[PDB]
């Protein structure tokens, strides 16, 4: 017996409480690593969150593996374009202070 | 005269064609008992004698009377009629199970979930049972209150959404808490492996405390809760 | 034949009844390698047991020190002689090593600073032989200990390969030359019909209250292997004692234990005297099931009633501490509170004294094998058994010990097992049978289904309870229970007349409860019959013209100077009970009680003397 | 009879069978923890996506950022309208914090009995709309 389950389970809890840390921590400082932070901590407690809708109501067999390949590829590209938008334009921090004092 | 309405589900197995309704009756309250089963019993005495559902200890203990009353499950002979005239008793099975006829659901799976959580003491010396009472503190056993007074409605259970769409493979709320009840019995030599058996999505993962069990309870237990502790337990139990 | 599918099943053993003591048996039989079948009209949980709340008597000395001989001593004084002491000696003997197995197995007894099991304070038991006080011995679970019992026999029986047949409804026994081959059953959920044949068949189906108006008992207790018993020519025992426990709300008649008075509770009449010290002084109010019942149910006749319209009497548990309450006794803050509306702590609670249990019923060994009655002899008869309720090895006798059928369920369970175990091997010869055996069953069984006579069911079922509730009550005439005996009577005729409506053969209540009709009409018949014989005042058979208690001496005086009383001229002696099915009339003989013990060396045999508390 | 061979035995004996499912949603009365676990759902669903379709806008569209804002005035700077909008971004994402506190305080073990669960319900949800109010005039 390997414990996978509930360590996964403890990840999202940590994720968890890893993105509430961020969302003060990105106001009140605004830059370039808490832009990546930011965008891997919301990229992944989304990525399980759907995961565990999925897993929920996507019932069957083909389909239940499909859905998750399906998700990991929107997550990859997710996680990706975030990443490509801190590194070649203003950073997630700087869009929100922009997009909002407007 | 004081008469009340009942909206009842219907459906005979016996006649062709005839698929699920509701049939409406009317009773006297003054020549009925205070409880909703009084009700039922009285119809099926009375009035119509296809009305066909389990009952047994008219006390609230034995479980055999769980139906959803008016938009929530508990025991007929426990919840009592609202003594408002101006309403109509909504008279349901208990949700989202098989109906084998009218109010009466099968249960055969939820048995058998409660069958594959052993629910049964677990010594690793069987060798010396049955001829000393095993010693247990008056402490050890408040642990157990709150627990063990489970009847097994499936009020528990057919309350849950996560239940209603993952019957199968999860196993919900009523043979979790047991699974609990054993886990904390001191007695228990096998409090390790029985959290083993749960490492999967389905077991004990489902649930995401939308706590309708608890709520739903016609023991006024609390199975929700006591699932937090099997999820802490899980994220916390050695080796 | 064309319209009833058959199935057919072989085993080594059936079990009919999966309440507390047929799972006893029932897994305890497949424990000691034996294939077993296990007959239920109800899931497990939900048999009686499950409402028991007082708890299981065990000398095992937990509170003050203790000995199993002076449990055995105040159940034989509480039988009022018509104990069979062989069978009573076999039950407290064992009874510490049961309750120590059932705690072993993971029932969660309440417990004492020792850790040691709860043991309680309980109705007619005392310390050496009736002369030390009051005995602490009643091992319990909170309030809910049937509950506990119940479910932890069930959850320590799915460990066995036990074969359970879940809502099937036994119909008869399937016998053949006086022999017993197994059960014809009715499967509930699909109509369909078993004839489930093995080597030994356990009948343990529990009592029948549901004869009376006013019972405490499940709406599923309706003496259904009584009825099954005398379908078959055997004979029914002591079928005229029935049991009126003396708590009980007024209306639902829901049970309030008697470890309500065994926890320092009392009993108010109209007037506000403590009556159960006018009425009973040695023992208090912690006296027989049956004469604290009697003082009530006389004491509503001398005008000191207590409610809207003055026909029942209150329990007080204003007194007790309020901590003591809700650790205690729970189950009782819920039920007191929701079917009269009473918080326990401030407030008394209306009881009557209402039928509750069932000393009578199928003939018994210590050992379990059901008996018949050849020759003024006692026999055996072949691969039947029974135990619990339903059965009467009476180990209770003439008045039922409080917290006694809990432990007698558990010891005759076992019994019966073992009395299999050790007569035969598994995997031995399944006896044969006749290709249409069972014939008269589903011919019975098709009649009440396309039943459509002029007597709706349910009110047959009324006429007999109150025609039972006024006529064999707790006190009753030969006035009284002669007409009782010809309007019972007449009630059976009527059931050639009556009318059911549902015709389905998925879960068709209407005809279960028909069928638990003539279980309970069966039942009911020899109970009213056996009390207009019997001419004496024993245990909860009191006769108002008969007051006096007929044994074959006059136990008063010494027993030197005066002579033995011929069998057929004293009470002291089993009522066996007869019913010819068709013309529905009951014969009846007796047969003697067991004075000797299994070892007077061990556990002396107790003489009859004067009884009172 | 292994409690694995009787579940096989349930679905294949049901799902070969005539028979219907008792209403579960069209019949099951609403409680505010209920409803506040499908939003939950809502709001987490709504929330993924709207991050997803902000990484994946910034691998295959024209433009950057700054071309972005300055395109959005196309019927431009409505106070009461742009603030309507900024509010309404906001409000799933607060309820969703806030409310996700809730479910982290229960895993916890704390807070789980009706009372408790019926007052931490408003709580949330009272201090999501003083967030989201808040937060759109900042
Ligand atoms: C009535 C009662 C009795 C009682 C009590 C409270 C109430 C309301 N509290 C007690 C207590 O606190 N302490 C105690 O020692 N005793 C107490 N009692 C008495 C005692 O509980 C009963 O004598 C005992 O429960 C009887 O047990 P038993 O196993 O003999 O019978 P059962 O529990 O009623 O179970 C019946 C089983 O048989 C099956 N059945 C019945 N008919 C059929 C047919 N026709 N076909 C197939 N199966 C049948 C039922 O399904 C059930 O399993
Ligand atoms: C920092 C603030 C947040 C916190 C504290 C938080 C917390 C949580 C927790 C604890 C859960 C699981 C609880 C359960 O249902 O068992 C959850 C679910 C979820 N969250 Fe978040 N979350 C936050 C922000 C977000 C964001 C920004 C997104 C979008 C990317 C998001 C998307 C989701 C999704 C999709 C689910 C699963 C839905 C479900 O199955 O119920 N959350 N959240
Ligand atoms: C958090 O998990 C859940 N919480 C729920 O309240 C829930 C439900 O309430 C369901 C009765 C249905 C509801 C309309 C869903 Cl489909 C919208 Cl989210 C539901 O289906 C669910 O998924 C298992
Ligand atoms: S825990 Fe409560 S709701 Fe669940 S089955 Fe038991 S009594 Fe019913
Ligand atoms: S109704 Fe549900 S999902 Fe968990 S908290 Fe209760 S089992
Ligand atoms: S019948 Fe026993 S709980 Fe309703």
């Amino acid at each position: 017996s390997s414990k996978a389950a509930s360590l996964h389970w403890t990840g999202e809890r940590v994720v968890s409480v890893l993105l509430l840390g961020l969302l003060p921590a990105a106001y009140l400082n605004p830059c370039s690593a808490m832009d990546y932070s930011l965008a891997a901590a919301l990229t992944l407690h989304g990525h399980w969150g759907i995961g565990q809708v999925v897993t929920d109501y996507v019932r069957g067999d083909a389909l239940q593996k499909a859905a998750k390949a399906g998700l990991l590829a929107l997550s990859a590209f997710t996680f990706a374009g975030l990443c490509y938008f801190n590194y070649h334009d203003v950073g997630i921090c700087k869009a929100v202070a922009m997009l909002w004092k407007l | 005269p004081r008469i009340k309405k009942f909206a009842i589900y219907r459906w005979d197995p016996d006649k062709t064609g005839d698929k699920p309704h509701m049939q409406t009756y009317e009773i006297d309250l003054n020549n009925c008992g205070p409880m909703v089963l009084d009700a039922l019993i009285k119809i099926k005495n009375e009035i119509d004698s296809t009305l066909t559902f389990r009952r047994s200890c008219r006390e609230g203990i034995c479980g055999s009377c769980a139906m959803n009353i008016n938009g929530g499950n508990t025991l007929a002979c426990t919840r009592r009629i609202d003594t408002n005239l101006d309403k109509v008793s909504k008279i349901y099975p208990l949700p989202h199970m098989y109906v084998i006829k009218d109010l009466v659901p099968d249960l055969s799976n939820f048995y058998a979930q409660y069958k594959s959580i052993e629910p049964y003491l677990k010594k690793k010396d069987e060798s010396q049972e049955g001829k000393q009472q095993y010693l247990q503190s008056i402490e050890e056993r408040e642990k157990l209150d709150g627990l063990y007074e489970c009847i097994l409605c499936a009020c528990c259970s057919t309350s849950c959404p996560s239940y209603w769409w993952n019957g199968d493979k999860y196993l919900g709320p009523a043979v979790l808490m047991q699974a609990y009840r054993w886990m904390i019995d001191s007695r228990d030599d096998f409090t390790e492996e029985r959290l083993a058996k749960l490492q999967d999505p389905f077991s004990l993962y489902r649930c995401h405390t939308i706590m309708n069990c608890t709520g739903t309870c016609p023991k006024g237990l609390n199975p929700g809760k006591a699932i937090a502790e099997i999820k802490k337990m899980m994220a916390t139990y050695k080796e | 034949s064309t319209q009833y599918p058959v199935v057919d099943h072989e085993f080594d053993a059936v079990v009919v009844g999966a309440g507390g003591a047929g799972l006893r048996a029932a897994f305890g039989l497949s424990e000691a390698g034996f294939n077993t079948a296990c007959v239920t009209k109800l899931f497990p949980t939900r048999s009686h047991t499950v409402a028991a709340q007082g708890g299981i008597n065990a000398a095992l000395g937990n509170m003050e020190e203790d000995n199993w001989r002076w449990h055995f001593y105040d159940t034989v004084k509480g039988s009022d002689w018509l104990g069979d002491q062989d069978a009573i000696h076999y039950m407290t003997e064992q009874a510490p090593a049961s309750v120590v197995e059932l705690e072993n197995y993971g029932m969660p007894f309440s417990r004492t600073e020792d850790g040691k099991i709860y043991q309680r304070a309980f109705g007619g038991q005392s310390l050496k032989f009736g002369k030390g006080g009051q005995a602490h011995r009643c091992c319990c679970v909170a309030d809910r200990t049937g509950h506990s019992l119940l479910h932890t026999l069930y959850g320590r029986s799915l460990r066995y390969d036990t074969s359970y047949f879940v809502e099937y409804f036994a119909l008869d026994l399937l016998m053949e030359n006086g022999e017993c081959r197994g059960v014809i059953a009715l499967c509930i959920e699909d109509g369909s019909i078993h004839r489930i044949r093995a080597r030994n068949t356990v009948v343990a189906t529990g009592g029948y209250g549901r004869t009376y108006f006013s019972c405490t008992s499940a709406h599923t207790s309706t003496g259904d292997g009584t009825a099954m018993v005398t379908r078959a020519g055997l004979p029914c025992q002591d079928l005229e004692f029935v049991q009126f426990h003396p708590t009980g709300i007024y209306g639902a008649g829901c049970l309030i234990t008697e470890g309500c008075r065994g926890e320092g509770g009392i009993l108010i009449n109209s007037q506000g005297e403590r009556f159960m010290e006018r009425y009973a002084p040695v023992a208090k109010d912690l006296a027989s099931r049956d004469v604290v019942s009697r003082s009530m149910t006389l004491e509503i006749r001398e005008g000191r009633g207590c409610g809207p319209e003055k026909d029942h009497v209150y329990l007080q548990l204003h007194h007790l501490p309020p901590e003591q309450l809700a650790v205690r006794l729970p189950g009782i803050s819920e039920t007191a509170m929701i079917f009269a509306g009473v918080d326990v702590t401030k407030e008394p609670i209306p009881v009557l004294p209402t039928v509750h249990y069932n000393m009578g019923g199928i003939p018994t060994n210590y050992k379990g094998q059901v008996l018949r009655h050849v020759n003024g002899q006692d026999q055996v008869v072949p691969g039947l058994y029974a135990c619990g309720e339903a059965a009467c090895a009476s180990v209770h006798g003439a008045n039922r010990l409080g917290a006694n059928s809990l432990l007698d369920l558990v010891v005759f369970g076992r019994a019966c097992a073992l009395s299999i175990a050790e007569s035969c091997r598994p995997g031995d010869k399944v006896p044969s049978i006749k290709p249409n055996a069972g014939e008269e069953s589903v011919m019975n069984l098709d009649k009440l289904r396309f039943a459509n006579g002029t007597i709706r069911t349910s009110e047959l079922r009324l006429s007999m309870q109150k025609s039972m509730q006024s006529h064999a009550a707790v006190f009753r005439v030969g006035s009284v229970l002669q007409e009782g005996c010809e309007k019972i009577l007449r009630l059976y005729g009527d059931l050639q007349h009556l009318k059911t409506f549902d015709r389905g053969m998925v879960w068709n209540t209407d005809l279960v409860e028909t069928l638990e009709l003539q279980n309970l009409m069966l039942c009911a018949l020899q109970t009213i019959y056996g009390a207009e014989a019997r001419k004496e005042s024993r245990g909860a058979h009191a006769r108002e013209d008969f007051k006096e208690r007929v044994d074959e001496y006059d136990y008063s005086k010494p027993i030197q100077g005066q002579q033995k009383k011929p069998f057929q001229e004293h009470w002291r002696k089993h009522t066996l009970s007869y019913v010819d099915v068709k013309t529905g009339k009951v014969s009846l003989e007796y047969r003697p009680v067991i004075d000797k013990t299994l070892n007077e060396a061990d556990c002396a045999t107790v003489p009859p003397a004067i009884r009172s508390y | 009879t292994t409690a694995k061979e009787e579940m096989e035995r349930f679905w294949n004996k049901n799902l070969g069978s005539n028979r219907p499912l008792s209403p579960h949603i069209t019949i099951y009365r609403w409680s505010l923890p209920m409803a506040m676990s499908i939003c939950h759902r809502g709001t987490g669903i709504a929330l993924s996506a709207g991050v997803s379709l902000f990484g994946l806008s910034a691998l295959l569209l024209p433009g950057n950022f700054e071309s972005h804002l300055e395109l959005v005035k196309s019927l431009c700077l409505g106070p009461t309208l742009i603030y309507t909008a900024k509010f309404g971004i906001v409000f799933p994402l607060m309820y969703h914090t806030w409310n996700g506190i809730r479910h982290l305080i229960w895993d916890l073990g704390k807070g789980l009995t009706i009372p408790q669960l019926t007052q931490s319900g408003v709580v949330v949800l009272i201090l999501t709309v003083l967030s989201s109010v808040g937060l759109a005039a900042m």
